[PDB]
This record gives structure tokens, C-alpha cells and sequence, in this order.
């Protein structure tokens, strides 16, 4: 479960950072 | 050196914007990013610019007076680069993303 | 009376159209949104379009019969792809 | 019950144009913050420093970074691999 | 930031076993792909047995059925076999006749 | 028993068509007497108030603001007509009270009019917008249309 909710943390991180910069248009 | 470094990451844009013809309809005007030598292009093409106004005959003297004074904090090409700023944020929106 | 005054703003929105949207102070562009796709789940801007001109009702038959061939031909080809993909998962 | 559609014999089975999921410049992004980070608290305000000192970073050599996501589709191989296998046809 | 949006993280409900494939961006997007209204049939009037004729008097059930603009929605949304599909656009053409809907 | 007319709200109805368009605002006046006057009935009463009068206050086509022939159904002819329009509608001093928007059509103008008031130019109306609508008119069968163009 640990391996799992490594990549899951990160993409999560990614994805909430892209959703903002694409949001502020 | 030192002085001159700092003067031209100062003095030159971070981004520009750029009419890109896509399209039949009016081209687009979207702001760009710019590298490093890019950007010092920019830069030193207004500090010369601004030398070529000075009284003196030798162009390494205007260019050293010229230098000296943005070393110093005058300059009129800051104009320039808040002008080139300001078209960018007002086309932020434009931007692509993808 | 009275009574025909405070039973009246009910009976202004039971009359409704179903094509209005109440704005969003904070974000008014994304009314506007929202009010385009009732337009588009109701074919409002299609149906407008082709009301234009008068087509023949044998024209119009055979572009009803041929919209739903490729309407049903779509999902038979999203069918066979979702199994290529689930094949290819598998390792076949 | 939920209705399948099962298509003709067909001359292949190929995606028009196979989507890919582009991954976001990360520069461009940059480029997008600082762009309102200067439209909120004004242009060279203090509290985008660090906005362009990430975004020089970022274009010192390439104003787009290092690009090296390219990617293209596998769908159309495995769709023209596999559809003899699985389109269900009757025996010869 | 100490927040996520519900769209990336999945809440395991209580009492259900788990997998570690569970807490993974595949299950989140799996979830969202094979996301149907199943469970209308329990809810759904129309795919119980019931006459869709027998309410053509009673608008609120008919309306849910319909678009917001009044647009009978097509077999293919509402899900109904082909007779009772055909008799509930009966029923509404009938209870719009009447004045009701 | 005294006309007590009263703006209740503001109407701005839009017609986007192929070839122009109109833009009206208005204003939903009501008699704040009238359910004191003589002889009235609940209905006549619920009725007057579910369909207020209505008074025309601006009228604008792209043809006003010296669009001419084929220009007057484009995309910049009708931006700069729902300026126009906003700008007016703070120069009579009519933002006071809600405004409710109504479209029309599907023209070119219709995305335009959208920008004009989500964007800076209608900056000061969209503020008190708290209703939009859609009025295009369909047939359901109804005349028969022209033949087909054969171009
Ligand atoms: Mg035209
Ligand atoms: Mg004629």
C-alpha cells in the first residue's frame, strides 16, 4: 500500500498544480 | 563584469508577446517566454540604443557611460521592458497551456 | 390582496422554461456556460438552423436513417476498441 | 439488456486521430503564475520573487525547458493486430 | 497545501474489503469509466412493471423523463424497453394534451 | 387608487441574428397601487403581477454605431454595440435595480454580447445581472419555410 500512495502522492501534487495554473485563465 | 550581468538581467524581458498567424481569422497575440540569450539580445540592443545619444565621438565611451549609468539605477530602457511586461499580463489569458 | 402578494414569487418560477440560469456573482462566465449546454442537450441552436429552409420529407427521411447508422455505428466501433484494449492488457 | 451494436465486415479498424494526454510545459505554467501573480500584487511585486527566479530557471537554456515527453499511440497496432481475433466473424 | 479535490482521492466505504490497487490513480479513473446509473431500476417506476399509461394524470413522475425544456429523452437515456418506452411518450403527449405537464 | 409606477427590474434582451444585431433594455414598471384600486379580483390581481408592463429605455443596432451593409452582422460590430449599450445604461443611471439578461438567437453576435459582459466593457452591468435566459422561438411544425438555396 505504501508503493501505491507514493505515485499516488505525487501525481495528486501534479494535478492539483496544473488544475490551478489552467483555473487562473 | 559583474555590474553588467546584473544589468542586463535586469533590463530584459522575461517574456514577450508574439503575433502567431494561426488561422485565417486575425493572428493571436501570446505571450511568450524567452531563454537567456535571448533575453540579453533584447537588452543590449537598448543599451546601445541609449548610447548612440551621447555626445561622444568614440562609441566605447558612450557605451561605457551609458553602462555606468544603468549601473547606477537611470536608465530609460526600464521603460521599454515595463511596456513589454504590461501587454503580457493583459494577454495571460491567451496563453495555451497545451 | 395580500394574499395575491406574498404567493407570487412561487408562482413566477412555476411558470418556468427550463432554459434559465440563475447568474453566479463570483464567477458570471460560468452561468453563461452552463446555459450553453442546456442549448446543446436540447439541440436548441441545431433544431433553429434547420428550420431555415423547408427540405422534402423523402430528404428528410433518408438523413434521419442515415444519422442513426452512424450514430449506432460509433458505438459498435467504441465496442470493438475497448476490447482491443482490454485484450492488450491481458497480453493477447 | 443494455443493447450491443456489432458491426459489418470491415475494410480495417482504425482510429481517425489516436488522443494523447500532452503533459503541460512546466515553463509555461511558470509563465502563467507569474503572469498573475503580477496581475493580483502588481508587476514586480516582492511576493513574486520567487516566480521568476523559478521561471529564469526554467527558460535559461530553452524557453520551453527540456521537452521529452513525445508520444504517439500504440492503438491503431493493436486494432489492426487483433481484429481478425476478435470481430467475431463466421467460419469460412 | 493540506487539500485535495474529491475528483483524486477515493473514500472506501465501511464494512468493504480493499486491494492497495485501491488507494492507486488507476481505481479513480477505473471508477469514473465504468460509472453508470444502475441503480435507477430500483428507482426507476417505469423498469419495475408498472403501465407508464397509469400516470399519464401524474405530471412530477412523468417529469423525470423529460429534459428541462420538455423533451421526451430518447430510449437510448431513459433505458426502458421498447413498449414502455412507447407508452410512456404516450403518457406524456397525453398529459400535455390535458393540460398538466 | 393613485398610479404609484415603480421600476422593479431591468430587462436586457438581446436578437442575435445573420445579419444584425438588436439590443434593448428596459425597464419592469409596476404600479405599487394597483392592488389598492376598486374592484379587483384575486386572479386579475396575481395576473398583473406575473406579467408586469414593460418600458423600452435603449435601443441599439450595429447600424447606430455606423456598421454599414455587411459589417453589421460580424463579431467586432457587435462587441463594440453591447459597449455602447453598457455605457448607456450607466449614463441614464439604470443600474440601480436587477437586470435580468434575454437571448434571442444563435447569430454571430451572440458570443460577442457574452464577451462584452463577462470582460471589462460590462464590468459595471454585470454586477447586478442575476438572471440569464435563452428565447429563441421554434416552430412545432407550424409555416413551411423557403426552399433550399441551390448555390
Ligand atoms: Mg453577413
Ligand atoms: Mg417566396
Amino acid at each position: 500500500e505504501q508503493e501505491v500512495l507514493d505515485v499516488w502522492e505525487k501525481k495528486v501534487v501534479e494535478e492539483t498544480e496544473l488544475m490551478a495554473a489552467r483555473t487562473s485563465n | 563584469i559583474q555590474a553588467l550581468e546584473k544589468s542586463l538581467d535586469e533590463l530584459a524581458p522575461l517574456m514577450m508577446t508574439k503575433t502567431f498567424n494561426t488561422g485565417v481569422a486575425k493572428a493571436s497575440v501570446i505571450p511568450v517566454p524567452l531563454n537567456k540569450r535571448q533575453r540579453n539580445r533584447i537588452a543590449w540592443n537598448w543599451i546601445v540604443q541609449s548610447a548612440n545619444q551621447r555626445v561622444s565621438s568614440d562609441f566605447a565611451v558612450r557605451l561605457g557611460e551609458e553602462l555606468t549609468a544603468i549601473a547606477k539605477g537611470t536608465s530609460s530602457a526600464f521603460e521599454k521592458r515595463d511596456q513589454i511586461h504590461k501587454t503580457a499580463i493583459a494577454h495571460r489569458a491567451y496563453i495555451q497551456l497545451k | 390582496a395580500e394574499i395575491a402578494r406574498s404567493s407570487v414569487e412561487n408562482a413566477q418560477m412555476r411558470f418556468n422554461s427550463g432554459k434559465s440560469i440563475i447568474v453566479n456573482k463570483n464567477n458570471p462566465a460560468e452561468s453563461f456556460k452552463r446555459l450553453n449546454r442546456i442549448m446543446f442537450e436540447n439541440n436548441i441552436p441545431g433544431d433553429k438552423r434547420s428550420q431555415r429552409f423547408y427540405m422534402k420529407p423523402g430528404k428528410v427521411a433518408e438523413l434521419k436513417r442515415s444519422q442513426r447508422h452512424r450514430k449506432e455505428f460509433m458505438m459498435g466501433f467504441k465496442r470493438l476498441i475497448e476490447i482491443v484494449k482490454d485484450a492488450k492488457r491481458k497480453g493477447y | 439488456k443494455p443493447p450491443v451494436y456489432r458491426l459489418p465486415p470491415l475494410p480495417r479498424l482504425k482510429v481517425k486521430k489516436p488522443i494523447i494526454r500532452q503533459e503541460a510545459n512546466k515553463c509555461l505554467v511558470l509563465m502563467s503564475n507569474l503572469l498573475q501573480c503580477w496581475s493580483s500584487y502588481g508587476h514586480m511585486s516582492p511576493k513574486c520573487a520567487g516566480l521568476v527566479t523559478e521561471l529564469k530557471s526554467c527558460t535559461s537554456e530553452s524557453a520551453l525547458g527540456k521537452r521529452n515527453n513525445v508520444q504517439k499511440s500504440n492503438i491503431n497496432y493493436h486494432a489492426a493486430r487483433l481484429y481478425d481475433r476478435i470481430n467475431g466473424k463466421p467460419h469460412d | 497545501t493540506k487539500k485535495i479535490d474529491q475528483s483524486l482521492s477515493k473514500k472506501l466505504p465501511k464494512g468493504t474489503i480493499y486491494d492497495p490497487f485501491d488507494f492507486s490513480m488507476g481505481r479513480i479513473h477505473l471508477d469514473r469509466k465504468y460509472q453508470a446509473n444502475k441503480n435507477s431500476n430500483r428507482n426507476d417506476i417505469m423498469k419495475s412493471g408498472a403501465n407508464p399509461l397509469e400516470f399519464y394524470a401524474r405530471p412530477r413522475i412523468l417529469s423525470r423523463y423529460v429534459t428541462s425544456t420538455g423533451r421526451i429523452q430518447h430510449r437510448d437515456i431513459t433505458g426502458l424497453s421498447a413498449k414502455n418506452q412507447r407508452r410512456l411518450s404516450k403518457a406524456i403527449r397525453r398529459c400535455q394534451a390535458i393540460g398538466l405537464m | 387608487y393613485k398610479p404609484k409606477e415603480e421600476v422593479v427590474k431591468y430587462i436586457l434582451h438581446g436578437k442575435f441574428t445573420k445579419n444584425n444585431t438588436h439590443l434593448t433594455f428596459s425597464s419592469v414598471v409596476e404600479d405599487k397601487n394597483f392592488h389598492k384600486n376598486k374592484g379587483l379580483t384575486y386572479n386579475d390581481t396575481m395576473l398583473y403581477y406575473l406579467n408586469l408592463p414593460q418600458k423600452v429605455k435603449i435601443s441599439l443596432s450595429t447600424g447606430c454605431l455606423g456598421f454599414r451593409k455587411a459589417a453589421r452582422g460580424e463579431y467586432e460590430a457587435a462587441f463594440q454595440t453591447s459597449g455602447r449599450m453598457f455605457e448607456l445604461i450607466k449614463e441614464k443611471n439604470m443600474l440601480n435595480k436587477d437586470i435580468e439578461v434575454v437571448m434571442d438567437d444563435f447569430g454571430k453576435g451572440r458570443a460577442a454580447f457574452i464577451s462584452a459582459l463577462v470582460g471589462k466593457e460590462g464590468a459595471s452591468v454585470v454586477k447586478k445581472v442575476v438572471k440569464i435566459s435563452d428565447a429563441t422561438k421554434l416552430k412545432f411544425g407550424g409555416v413551411r419555410s423557403p426552399k433550399m438555396r441551390r448555390l
